RNA sequence: AUCUGCGCAUGGCUCAUUACAUCAGACGUAAUCUGCCGCAAAAAUCUUGCGGUCCGCAAAAUUGGAUAACUUGGCGAAACGCCAAGCUAAUACAUGAACCAACCGGGUGUCUCCAGAGACGCCCAGCGAAUGAAUGACAAAACCAAUGCCUGCAGUAACACCCAGCAGUGUUGACUCAAUUCAUUCCGUGCGAAAGCCGGCCCGGCGUCUUUUGACGAACAACUGCCCUAUCAGCUGGUGAUGGCCGUGUAGUGGACUGCCAUGGCGUUGACGGGAGCGGGGGAUUAGGGUUCGAUUCCGGAGAGGGAGCCUGAGAAAUAGCUACCACUUCUACGGAGGGCAGCAGGCGCGCAAAUUGCCCAAU
């Protein structure tokens, strides 16, 4: 198991690095382990009580991810799999997914994702796929070289 | 960073009444000074009655329908000031911002040929990178290769469509100016004598068409032609001639009685 | 023939634990141009300030090294030009001028002697005694109190 | 923080100034750099306008100019020799503006052999050396310490402001000024 | 819904502070920063594709990794509190454009020439920044060497061809500035053609780096002015008081600040200390001279419970931002978590003394 998260009996996170068994008081920046980036303004260093990374008896939750699988399968985590929700949207990142050629078109290899509603003439939702350079974009980009020298 | 004007601290030439709201449209930085411009919301609403309020006034401007110097201005707070040319293609009217002889802004109607050129006064000269000598203008223009006889006090005729400085008017004794500041603002006169006084303000002595002598600072004078007959631009209906306050008071009573 | 024989140290001006030099021009040019060299010998920076003030005989042909000086530095004279009388010269290279004026009282229809004292930086081009009338020109701050700088001295 | 105002200074009358505002950010000063000799470590400082002012800590090299020859060479600082402010800044070997340092002198000798052709023979085709060298001569006090190995020099840049240790070589009466104060 | 881009530094309140301060009229910034906005500028960068192992042939450069929202599992009494994993964008972040495609310059090795000239080769040559140097003007003949046209000197921009006039000429009252030339090198703390978005039937609207200046500003400096008090006559200076020299720090000037030296500076023309309290525009009364009031709408200054200290940004020493202490203070499941009406309505006090916990963005 990779121990990589945690909380207390009070909801306070276990920040990785501080090497204590207590709750300590840090002036955490925004986007750090104790203070989210939407709660505050742009400078905004807010002082929070966070808990140490050294594990102890006063812990209500440890987050672990498996790095190696042992013997017994009897658990709902390793017996099943759930699909990735979204296929790729970038044009060159969806070209590597299906190992396509350079000349090959990317609009045919987009994921379908049917949406079905009872009595609604059900429908498909496909991404508007980004960074796909049409010949209309190629003429637009080769004009900026012409008019910068002109 | 101020962002508001109070309508009392607004300039008096805009003629916004003090009882209609606390605020006036603070003109953005741009070509003209805040004290010395008329922003496009006041022209479209208060001068011309094309708009009854500021909400009808941005239906005109944000749609791209008012052109200040051949370019559409979608800002109600764009500073339009002296010698600017305001076109409107739909209503087919084009105007020039001039000062009338009482000092206020006046919209002089134009033709199509007179609406292409504007007259601009050099404010600074310097050399830019390269060895290109550019000329800084009261309207904020930076003409890159002006006429080599350009000095600071001069006037460049510009032709805003084809952005080519077609002419130059030097600032000398024999020229005619318009006064754009002070008590004498809006008056037109020949130049008589320019008193230098280095380190301080140049004083320029001026004589009018009638012969009225008056002086200003030479940073206030704006040369507009070779003489008072050969003016390069058309001027408002008094043509820089300031009548007496008694004689102009008599004429309005005579005109009002003769009208009934 | 390879050796150059540069100038010896002028100990009359060199007193001050760092070498006293002018930042504007280099003293050590071998074939220095006629731009900044004065009449007799050495390289010197001298400047013409604005308002019809003639630079003295020193600051062109002197030997002294002055910063903060209007004729031989980057100090520019601008703004106000005033006059005062010299009060005390006890400070080093700085005088205090005295500006005496009459203040009219609108109530009692009578004037009133007042004065303002100004600390003024005085160049070694000038040696004003007490009571001498000077002309001062405004410059940047040069100390806690020095804003003006002497341009001309009118003796006695 | 550190301020640069006259609110704490006494009046010229000796009176105390009674303070009726807080400190402004527009009047701040910052802690000094104290640039020393060492391998280069700099920390930028976010100045007004968003401009960056590069603190120099621990500088060892800079572009030093030989002004009679109107050239510069990137050389390595060896020691800090004399400082006009204090002798204590020499001992801790602080780099400030106008402090006297010794530099490498090897690119200057190599340039003086490549230009003027004088060492301290190979291009027989180009003797534009002879087109120079006749009018020009070199000060003896330069040529002594140039072949001795290290040249005394003067720092002409502000390192805590710019993060550079540029300089000029001492010549003329200025070299003869500082040679007397050392020895 | 969330990333992203701007804004929240304005407006609004209040007048506690405050007398070489603020403020007014008038100047200065050549001592400096300056987003948005206006007119402009822009020739740096050996990148892609395919094949072979570093080269070849090509060209509308079809670039790369990560996060939100979301899902899953949730912790916590709560909190404008939080964790871990799994997805996925860009005008977020990072990377990166050869040739088309210039002129101009410096340093330098072989090769055809003549008794120094050309061709070729190599290193370097962009805007901005640092340091150094050079510009940034000026106010009669004789002889020898190199060199200029003449067939000894008539007459003459300058320059060994490519361009026979492709800067011999920036601005100011004044500059060590504007700009240019060359020397060295900028190591992230700069420079994309957003590797961008629409629209019309190639072209047109936008959107963005850098660079530069006008504009709207900011910050500093101080010419003249200012209620009462001597039952306040000396004030300042070791620990900066007045000045000077190197620096430092700043956005910049500067005792602003370190080191060192000097012995100054202010005052009976009222310093210094104490009391009253924002400063003007202005109001009340006034024959004239005046005597008073100005918390209050406009301008400026200051403050956000007192006092600090910061982050972020072009701009804050910000308070419907953060951190801390002091004085009060609210919720708690006792583990903890929060408060800041001199915004508008209101509330309690305090007093002689001052309103609606209202409707709306229709106008400004
Ligand atoms: N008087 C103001 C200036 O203070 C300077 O010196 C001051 C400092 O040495 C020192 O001031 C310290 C300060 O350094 C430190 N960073 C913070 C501390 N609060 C200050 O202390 C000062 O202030 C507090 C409160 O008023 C007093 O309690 C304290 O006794 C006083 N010494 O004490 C001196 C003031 O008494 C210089 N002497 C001079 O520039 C000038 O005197
Ligand atoms: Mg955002
Ligand atoms: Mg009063
Ligand atoms: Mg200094
Ligand atoms: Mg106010
Ligand atoms: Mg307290
Ligand atoms: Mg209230």
């Amino acid at each position: 198991f990779r121990l990589r998260g945690g909380s207390d009996k009070d909801g306070f996170p276990m920040v990785p690095g501080v090497l204590a068994s207590s709750r300590v008081s840090l002036l955490v920046k925004r986007g750090a382990i104790g203070f989210n980036t939407f709660r505050g303004y742009q400078g905004e260093r807010r002082r929070k009580n966070v808990r140490g990374c050294v594990l102890a008896s006063d812990i209500a939750l440890v987050n672990v991810t498996i790095s190696k699988v042992g013997d017994q399968p009897i658990e709902g985590v390793t017996d099943t799999t759930a699909p990735r929700r979204l296929g790729p949207k970038r044009a060159s990142k969806i070209r590597k997914l299906f190992n396509l050629s350079r000349t090959e078109d990317v609009r045919k290899y987009v994921v379908r994702r049917r949406v079905v509603k009872s009595g609604k003439k059900d429908r498909l939702k496909a991404p508007k796929i980004q960074r796909l350079i049409t010949p209309r974009v190629k003429a637009r980009r080769a004009k900026k070289a012409k008019d910068a020298i002109a | 960073a101020k962002k508001h004007l109070k309508r009392l601290y607004a300039p008096k030439d805009w003629m916004l009444s003090k009882l209609t709201g606390v605020f006036a449209p603070r003109p953005r930085p741009g070509p003209h000074k805040l004290r010395e411009c008329l922003p496009l919301l006041v022209i479209i609403r208060n001068r011309l009655k094309y708009a009854l309020n500021a909400r009808e006034g941005e239906m005109i401007l944000r749609q791209g329908l008012v052109h200040v110097d051949n370019h559409p201005r979608r800002d109600g707070k764009y500073p339009a000031g002296f010698m600017d040319v305001v076109e409107i293609p739909k209503t087919g009217d084009r105007f020039r911002l001039m000062y009338d002889v009482k000092g206020r802004f006046a919209l002089v109607s134009l033709s199509e040929a007179e609406a292409q050129i504007k007259l601009m006064k050099v404010v600074n000269l310097y050399t830019a990178t390269g060895r290109v000598p550019v000329a800084v203008t009261h309207d904020g223009h930076r003409i890159r290769y002006p006429d080599p006889h350009t000095s600071i006090g001069d006037t460049i005729v510009y032709n805003v469509k084809e952005k080519k400085c077609v002419d130059l008017i030097k600032n000398r004794q024999g020229k005619a100016v318009i006064v754009t500041g002070g008590a004498n603002r809006g008056r037109i006169g020949e130049i008589v004598k320019v008193e230098c006084h280095p380190g301080a303000f140049n004083i320029a002595h001026l004589k009018d068409a009638s012969g009225a002598e008056f002086a200003t600072r030479a940073a206030n004078i704006f040369v507009i032609g070779k003489d008072l007959n050969h003016l390069q631009v058309t001027v408002p209906k008094q043509q820089g001639l300031r009548m007496n306050v008694i004689q102009e008071r008599e004429e309005r009573l005579i005109a009002a009685e003769a009208r009934k | 023939p390879q050796y150059y024989h540069a100038h010896q140290v002028d100990a009359t001006i060199q007193h001050q634990k760092a070498y006293q030099r002018q930042t504007a021009v280099n003293e050590n040019m071998h074939r220095s141009s006629r731009k900044h060299v004065n009449k007799s010998g050495h390289i010197r920076y001298a400047k013409k300030i604005g308002l019809g003030f003639k630079t003295p005989a020193k600051a062109l042909n002197g030997k002294y090294i002055d910063r903060k000086c209007p004729f031989t530095s980057n100090v520019v004279i601008r703004g106000r030009i005033l006059r005062g009388i010299v009060h005390s010269t006890k400070m080093h290279r700085t005088i205090v001028i005295r500006r005496n004026y009459l203040h009219f009282i609108k109530k009692y229809q009578r004037y009133q002697k007042r004065h303002k004292s100004l600390a003024v930086h005085c160049s070694p081009a000038f040696d004003p005694k007490q009571g001498d009338e000077v002309v001062v020109g405004q410059c940047r701050p040069l100390s806690k109190t020095i804003r003006y700088n002497v341009l001309e001295v009118v003796s006695k | 923080g550190i301020v640069r105002s006259r609110l704490h200074k006494r009046k010229i009358t000796g009176g105390k100034t009674k303070i009726h505002r807080k400190r402004m950010k527009a009047e701040l000063g910052r802690l000094p750099a104290n640039t020393r000799l060492g391998a280069r470590r700099v920390s930028p400082v976010r100045a007004r306008g968003g401009n960056f002012k590069i603190r120099a800590l621990r500088l060892d090299t800079g572009n030093f100019a030989w002004a009679s020859e109107a050239i510069a060479h990137r050389v390595r600082l060896l020691d800090v020799v004399y400082n006009a402010t204090s002798n204590e800044l020499v001992r801790t070997k602080t780099l400030v503006k106008n402090c006297i340092v010794a530099v490498d002198a090897a690119p200057f000798k190599r340039w003086y052999a490549k230009h003027y052709g004088i060492d301290l023979a190979s291009p027989k085709l180009q003797r534009e050396w002879i087109r120079r060298r006749r009018n020009h001569r070199v000060e003896k006090a330069i040529a002594d310490q140039l072949r001795e190995g290290r040249v005394l020099a003067r720092i002409t840049s502000r390192p805590g402001q710019s993060g550079r240790a540029d300089g000029i070589l001492l010549e003329g009466a200025e070299l003869q000024f500082y040679l007397k104060r050392l020895e």
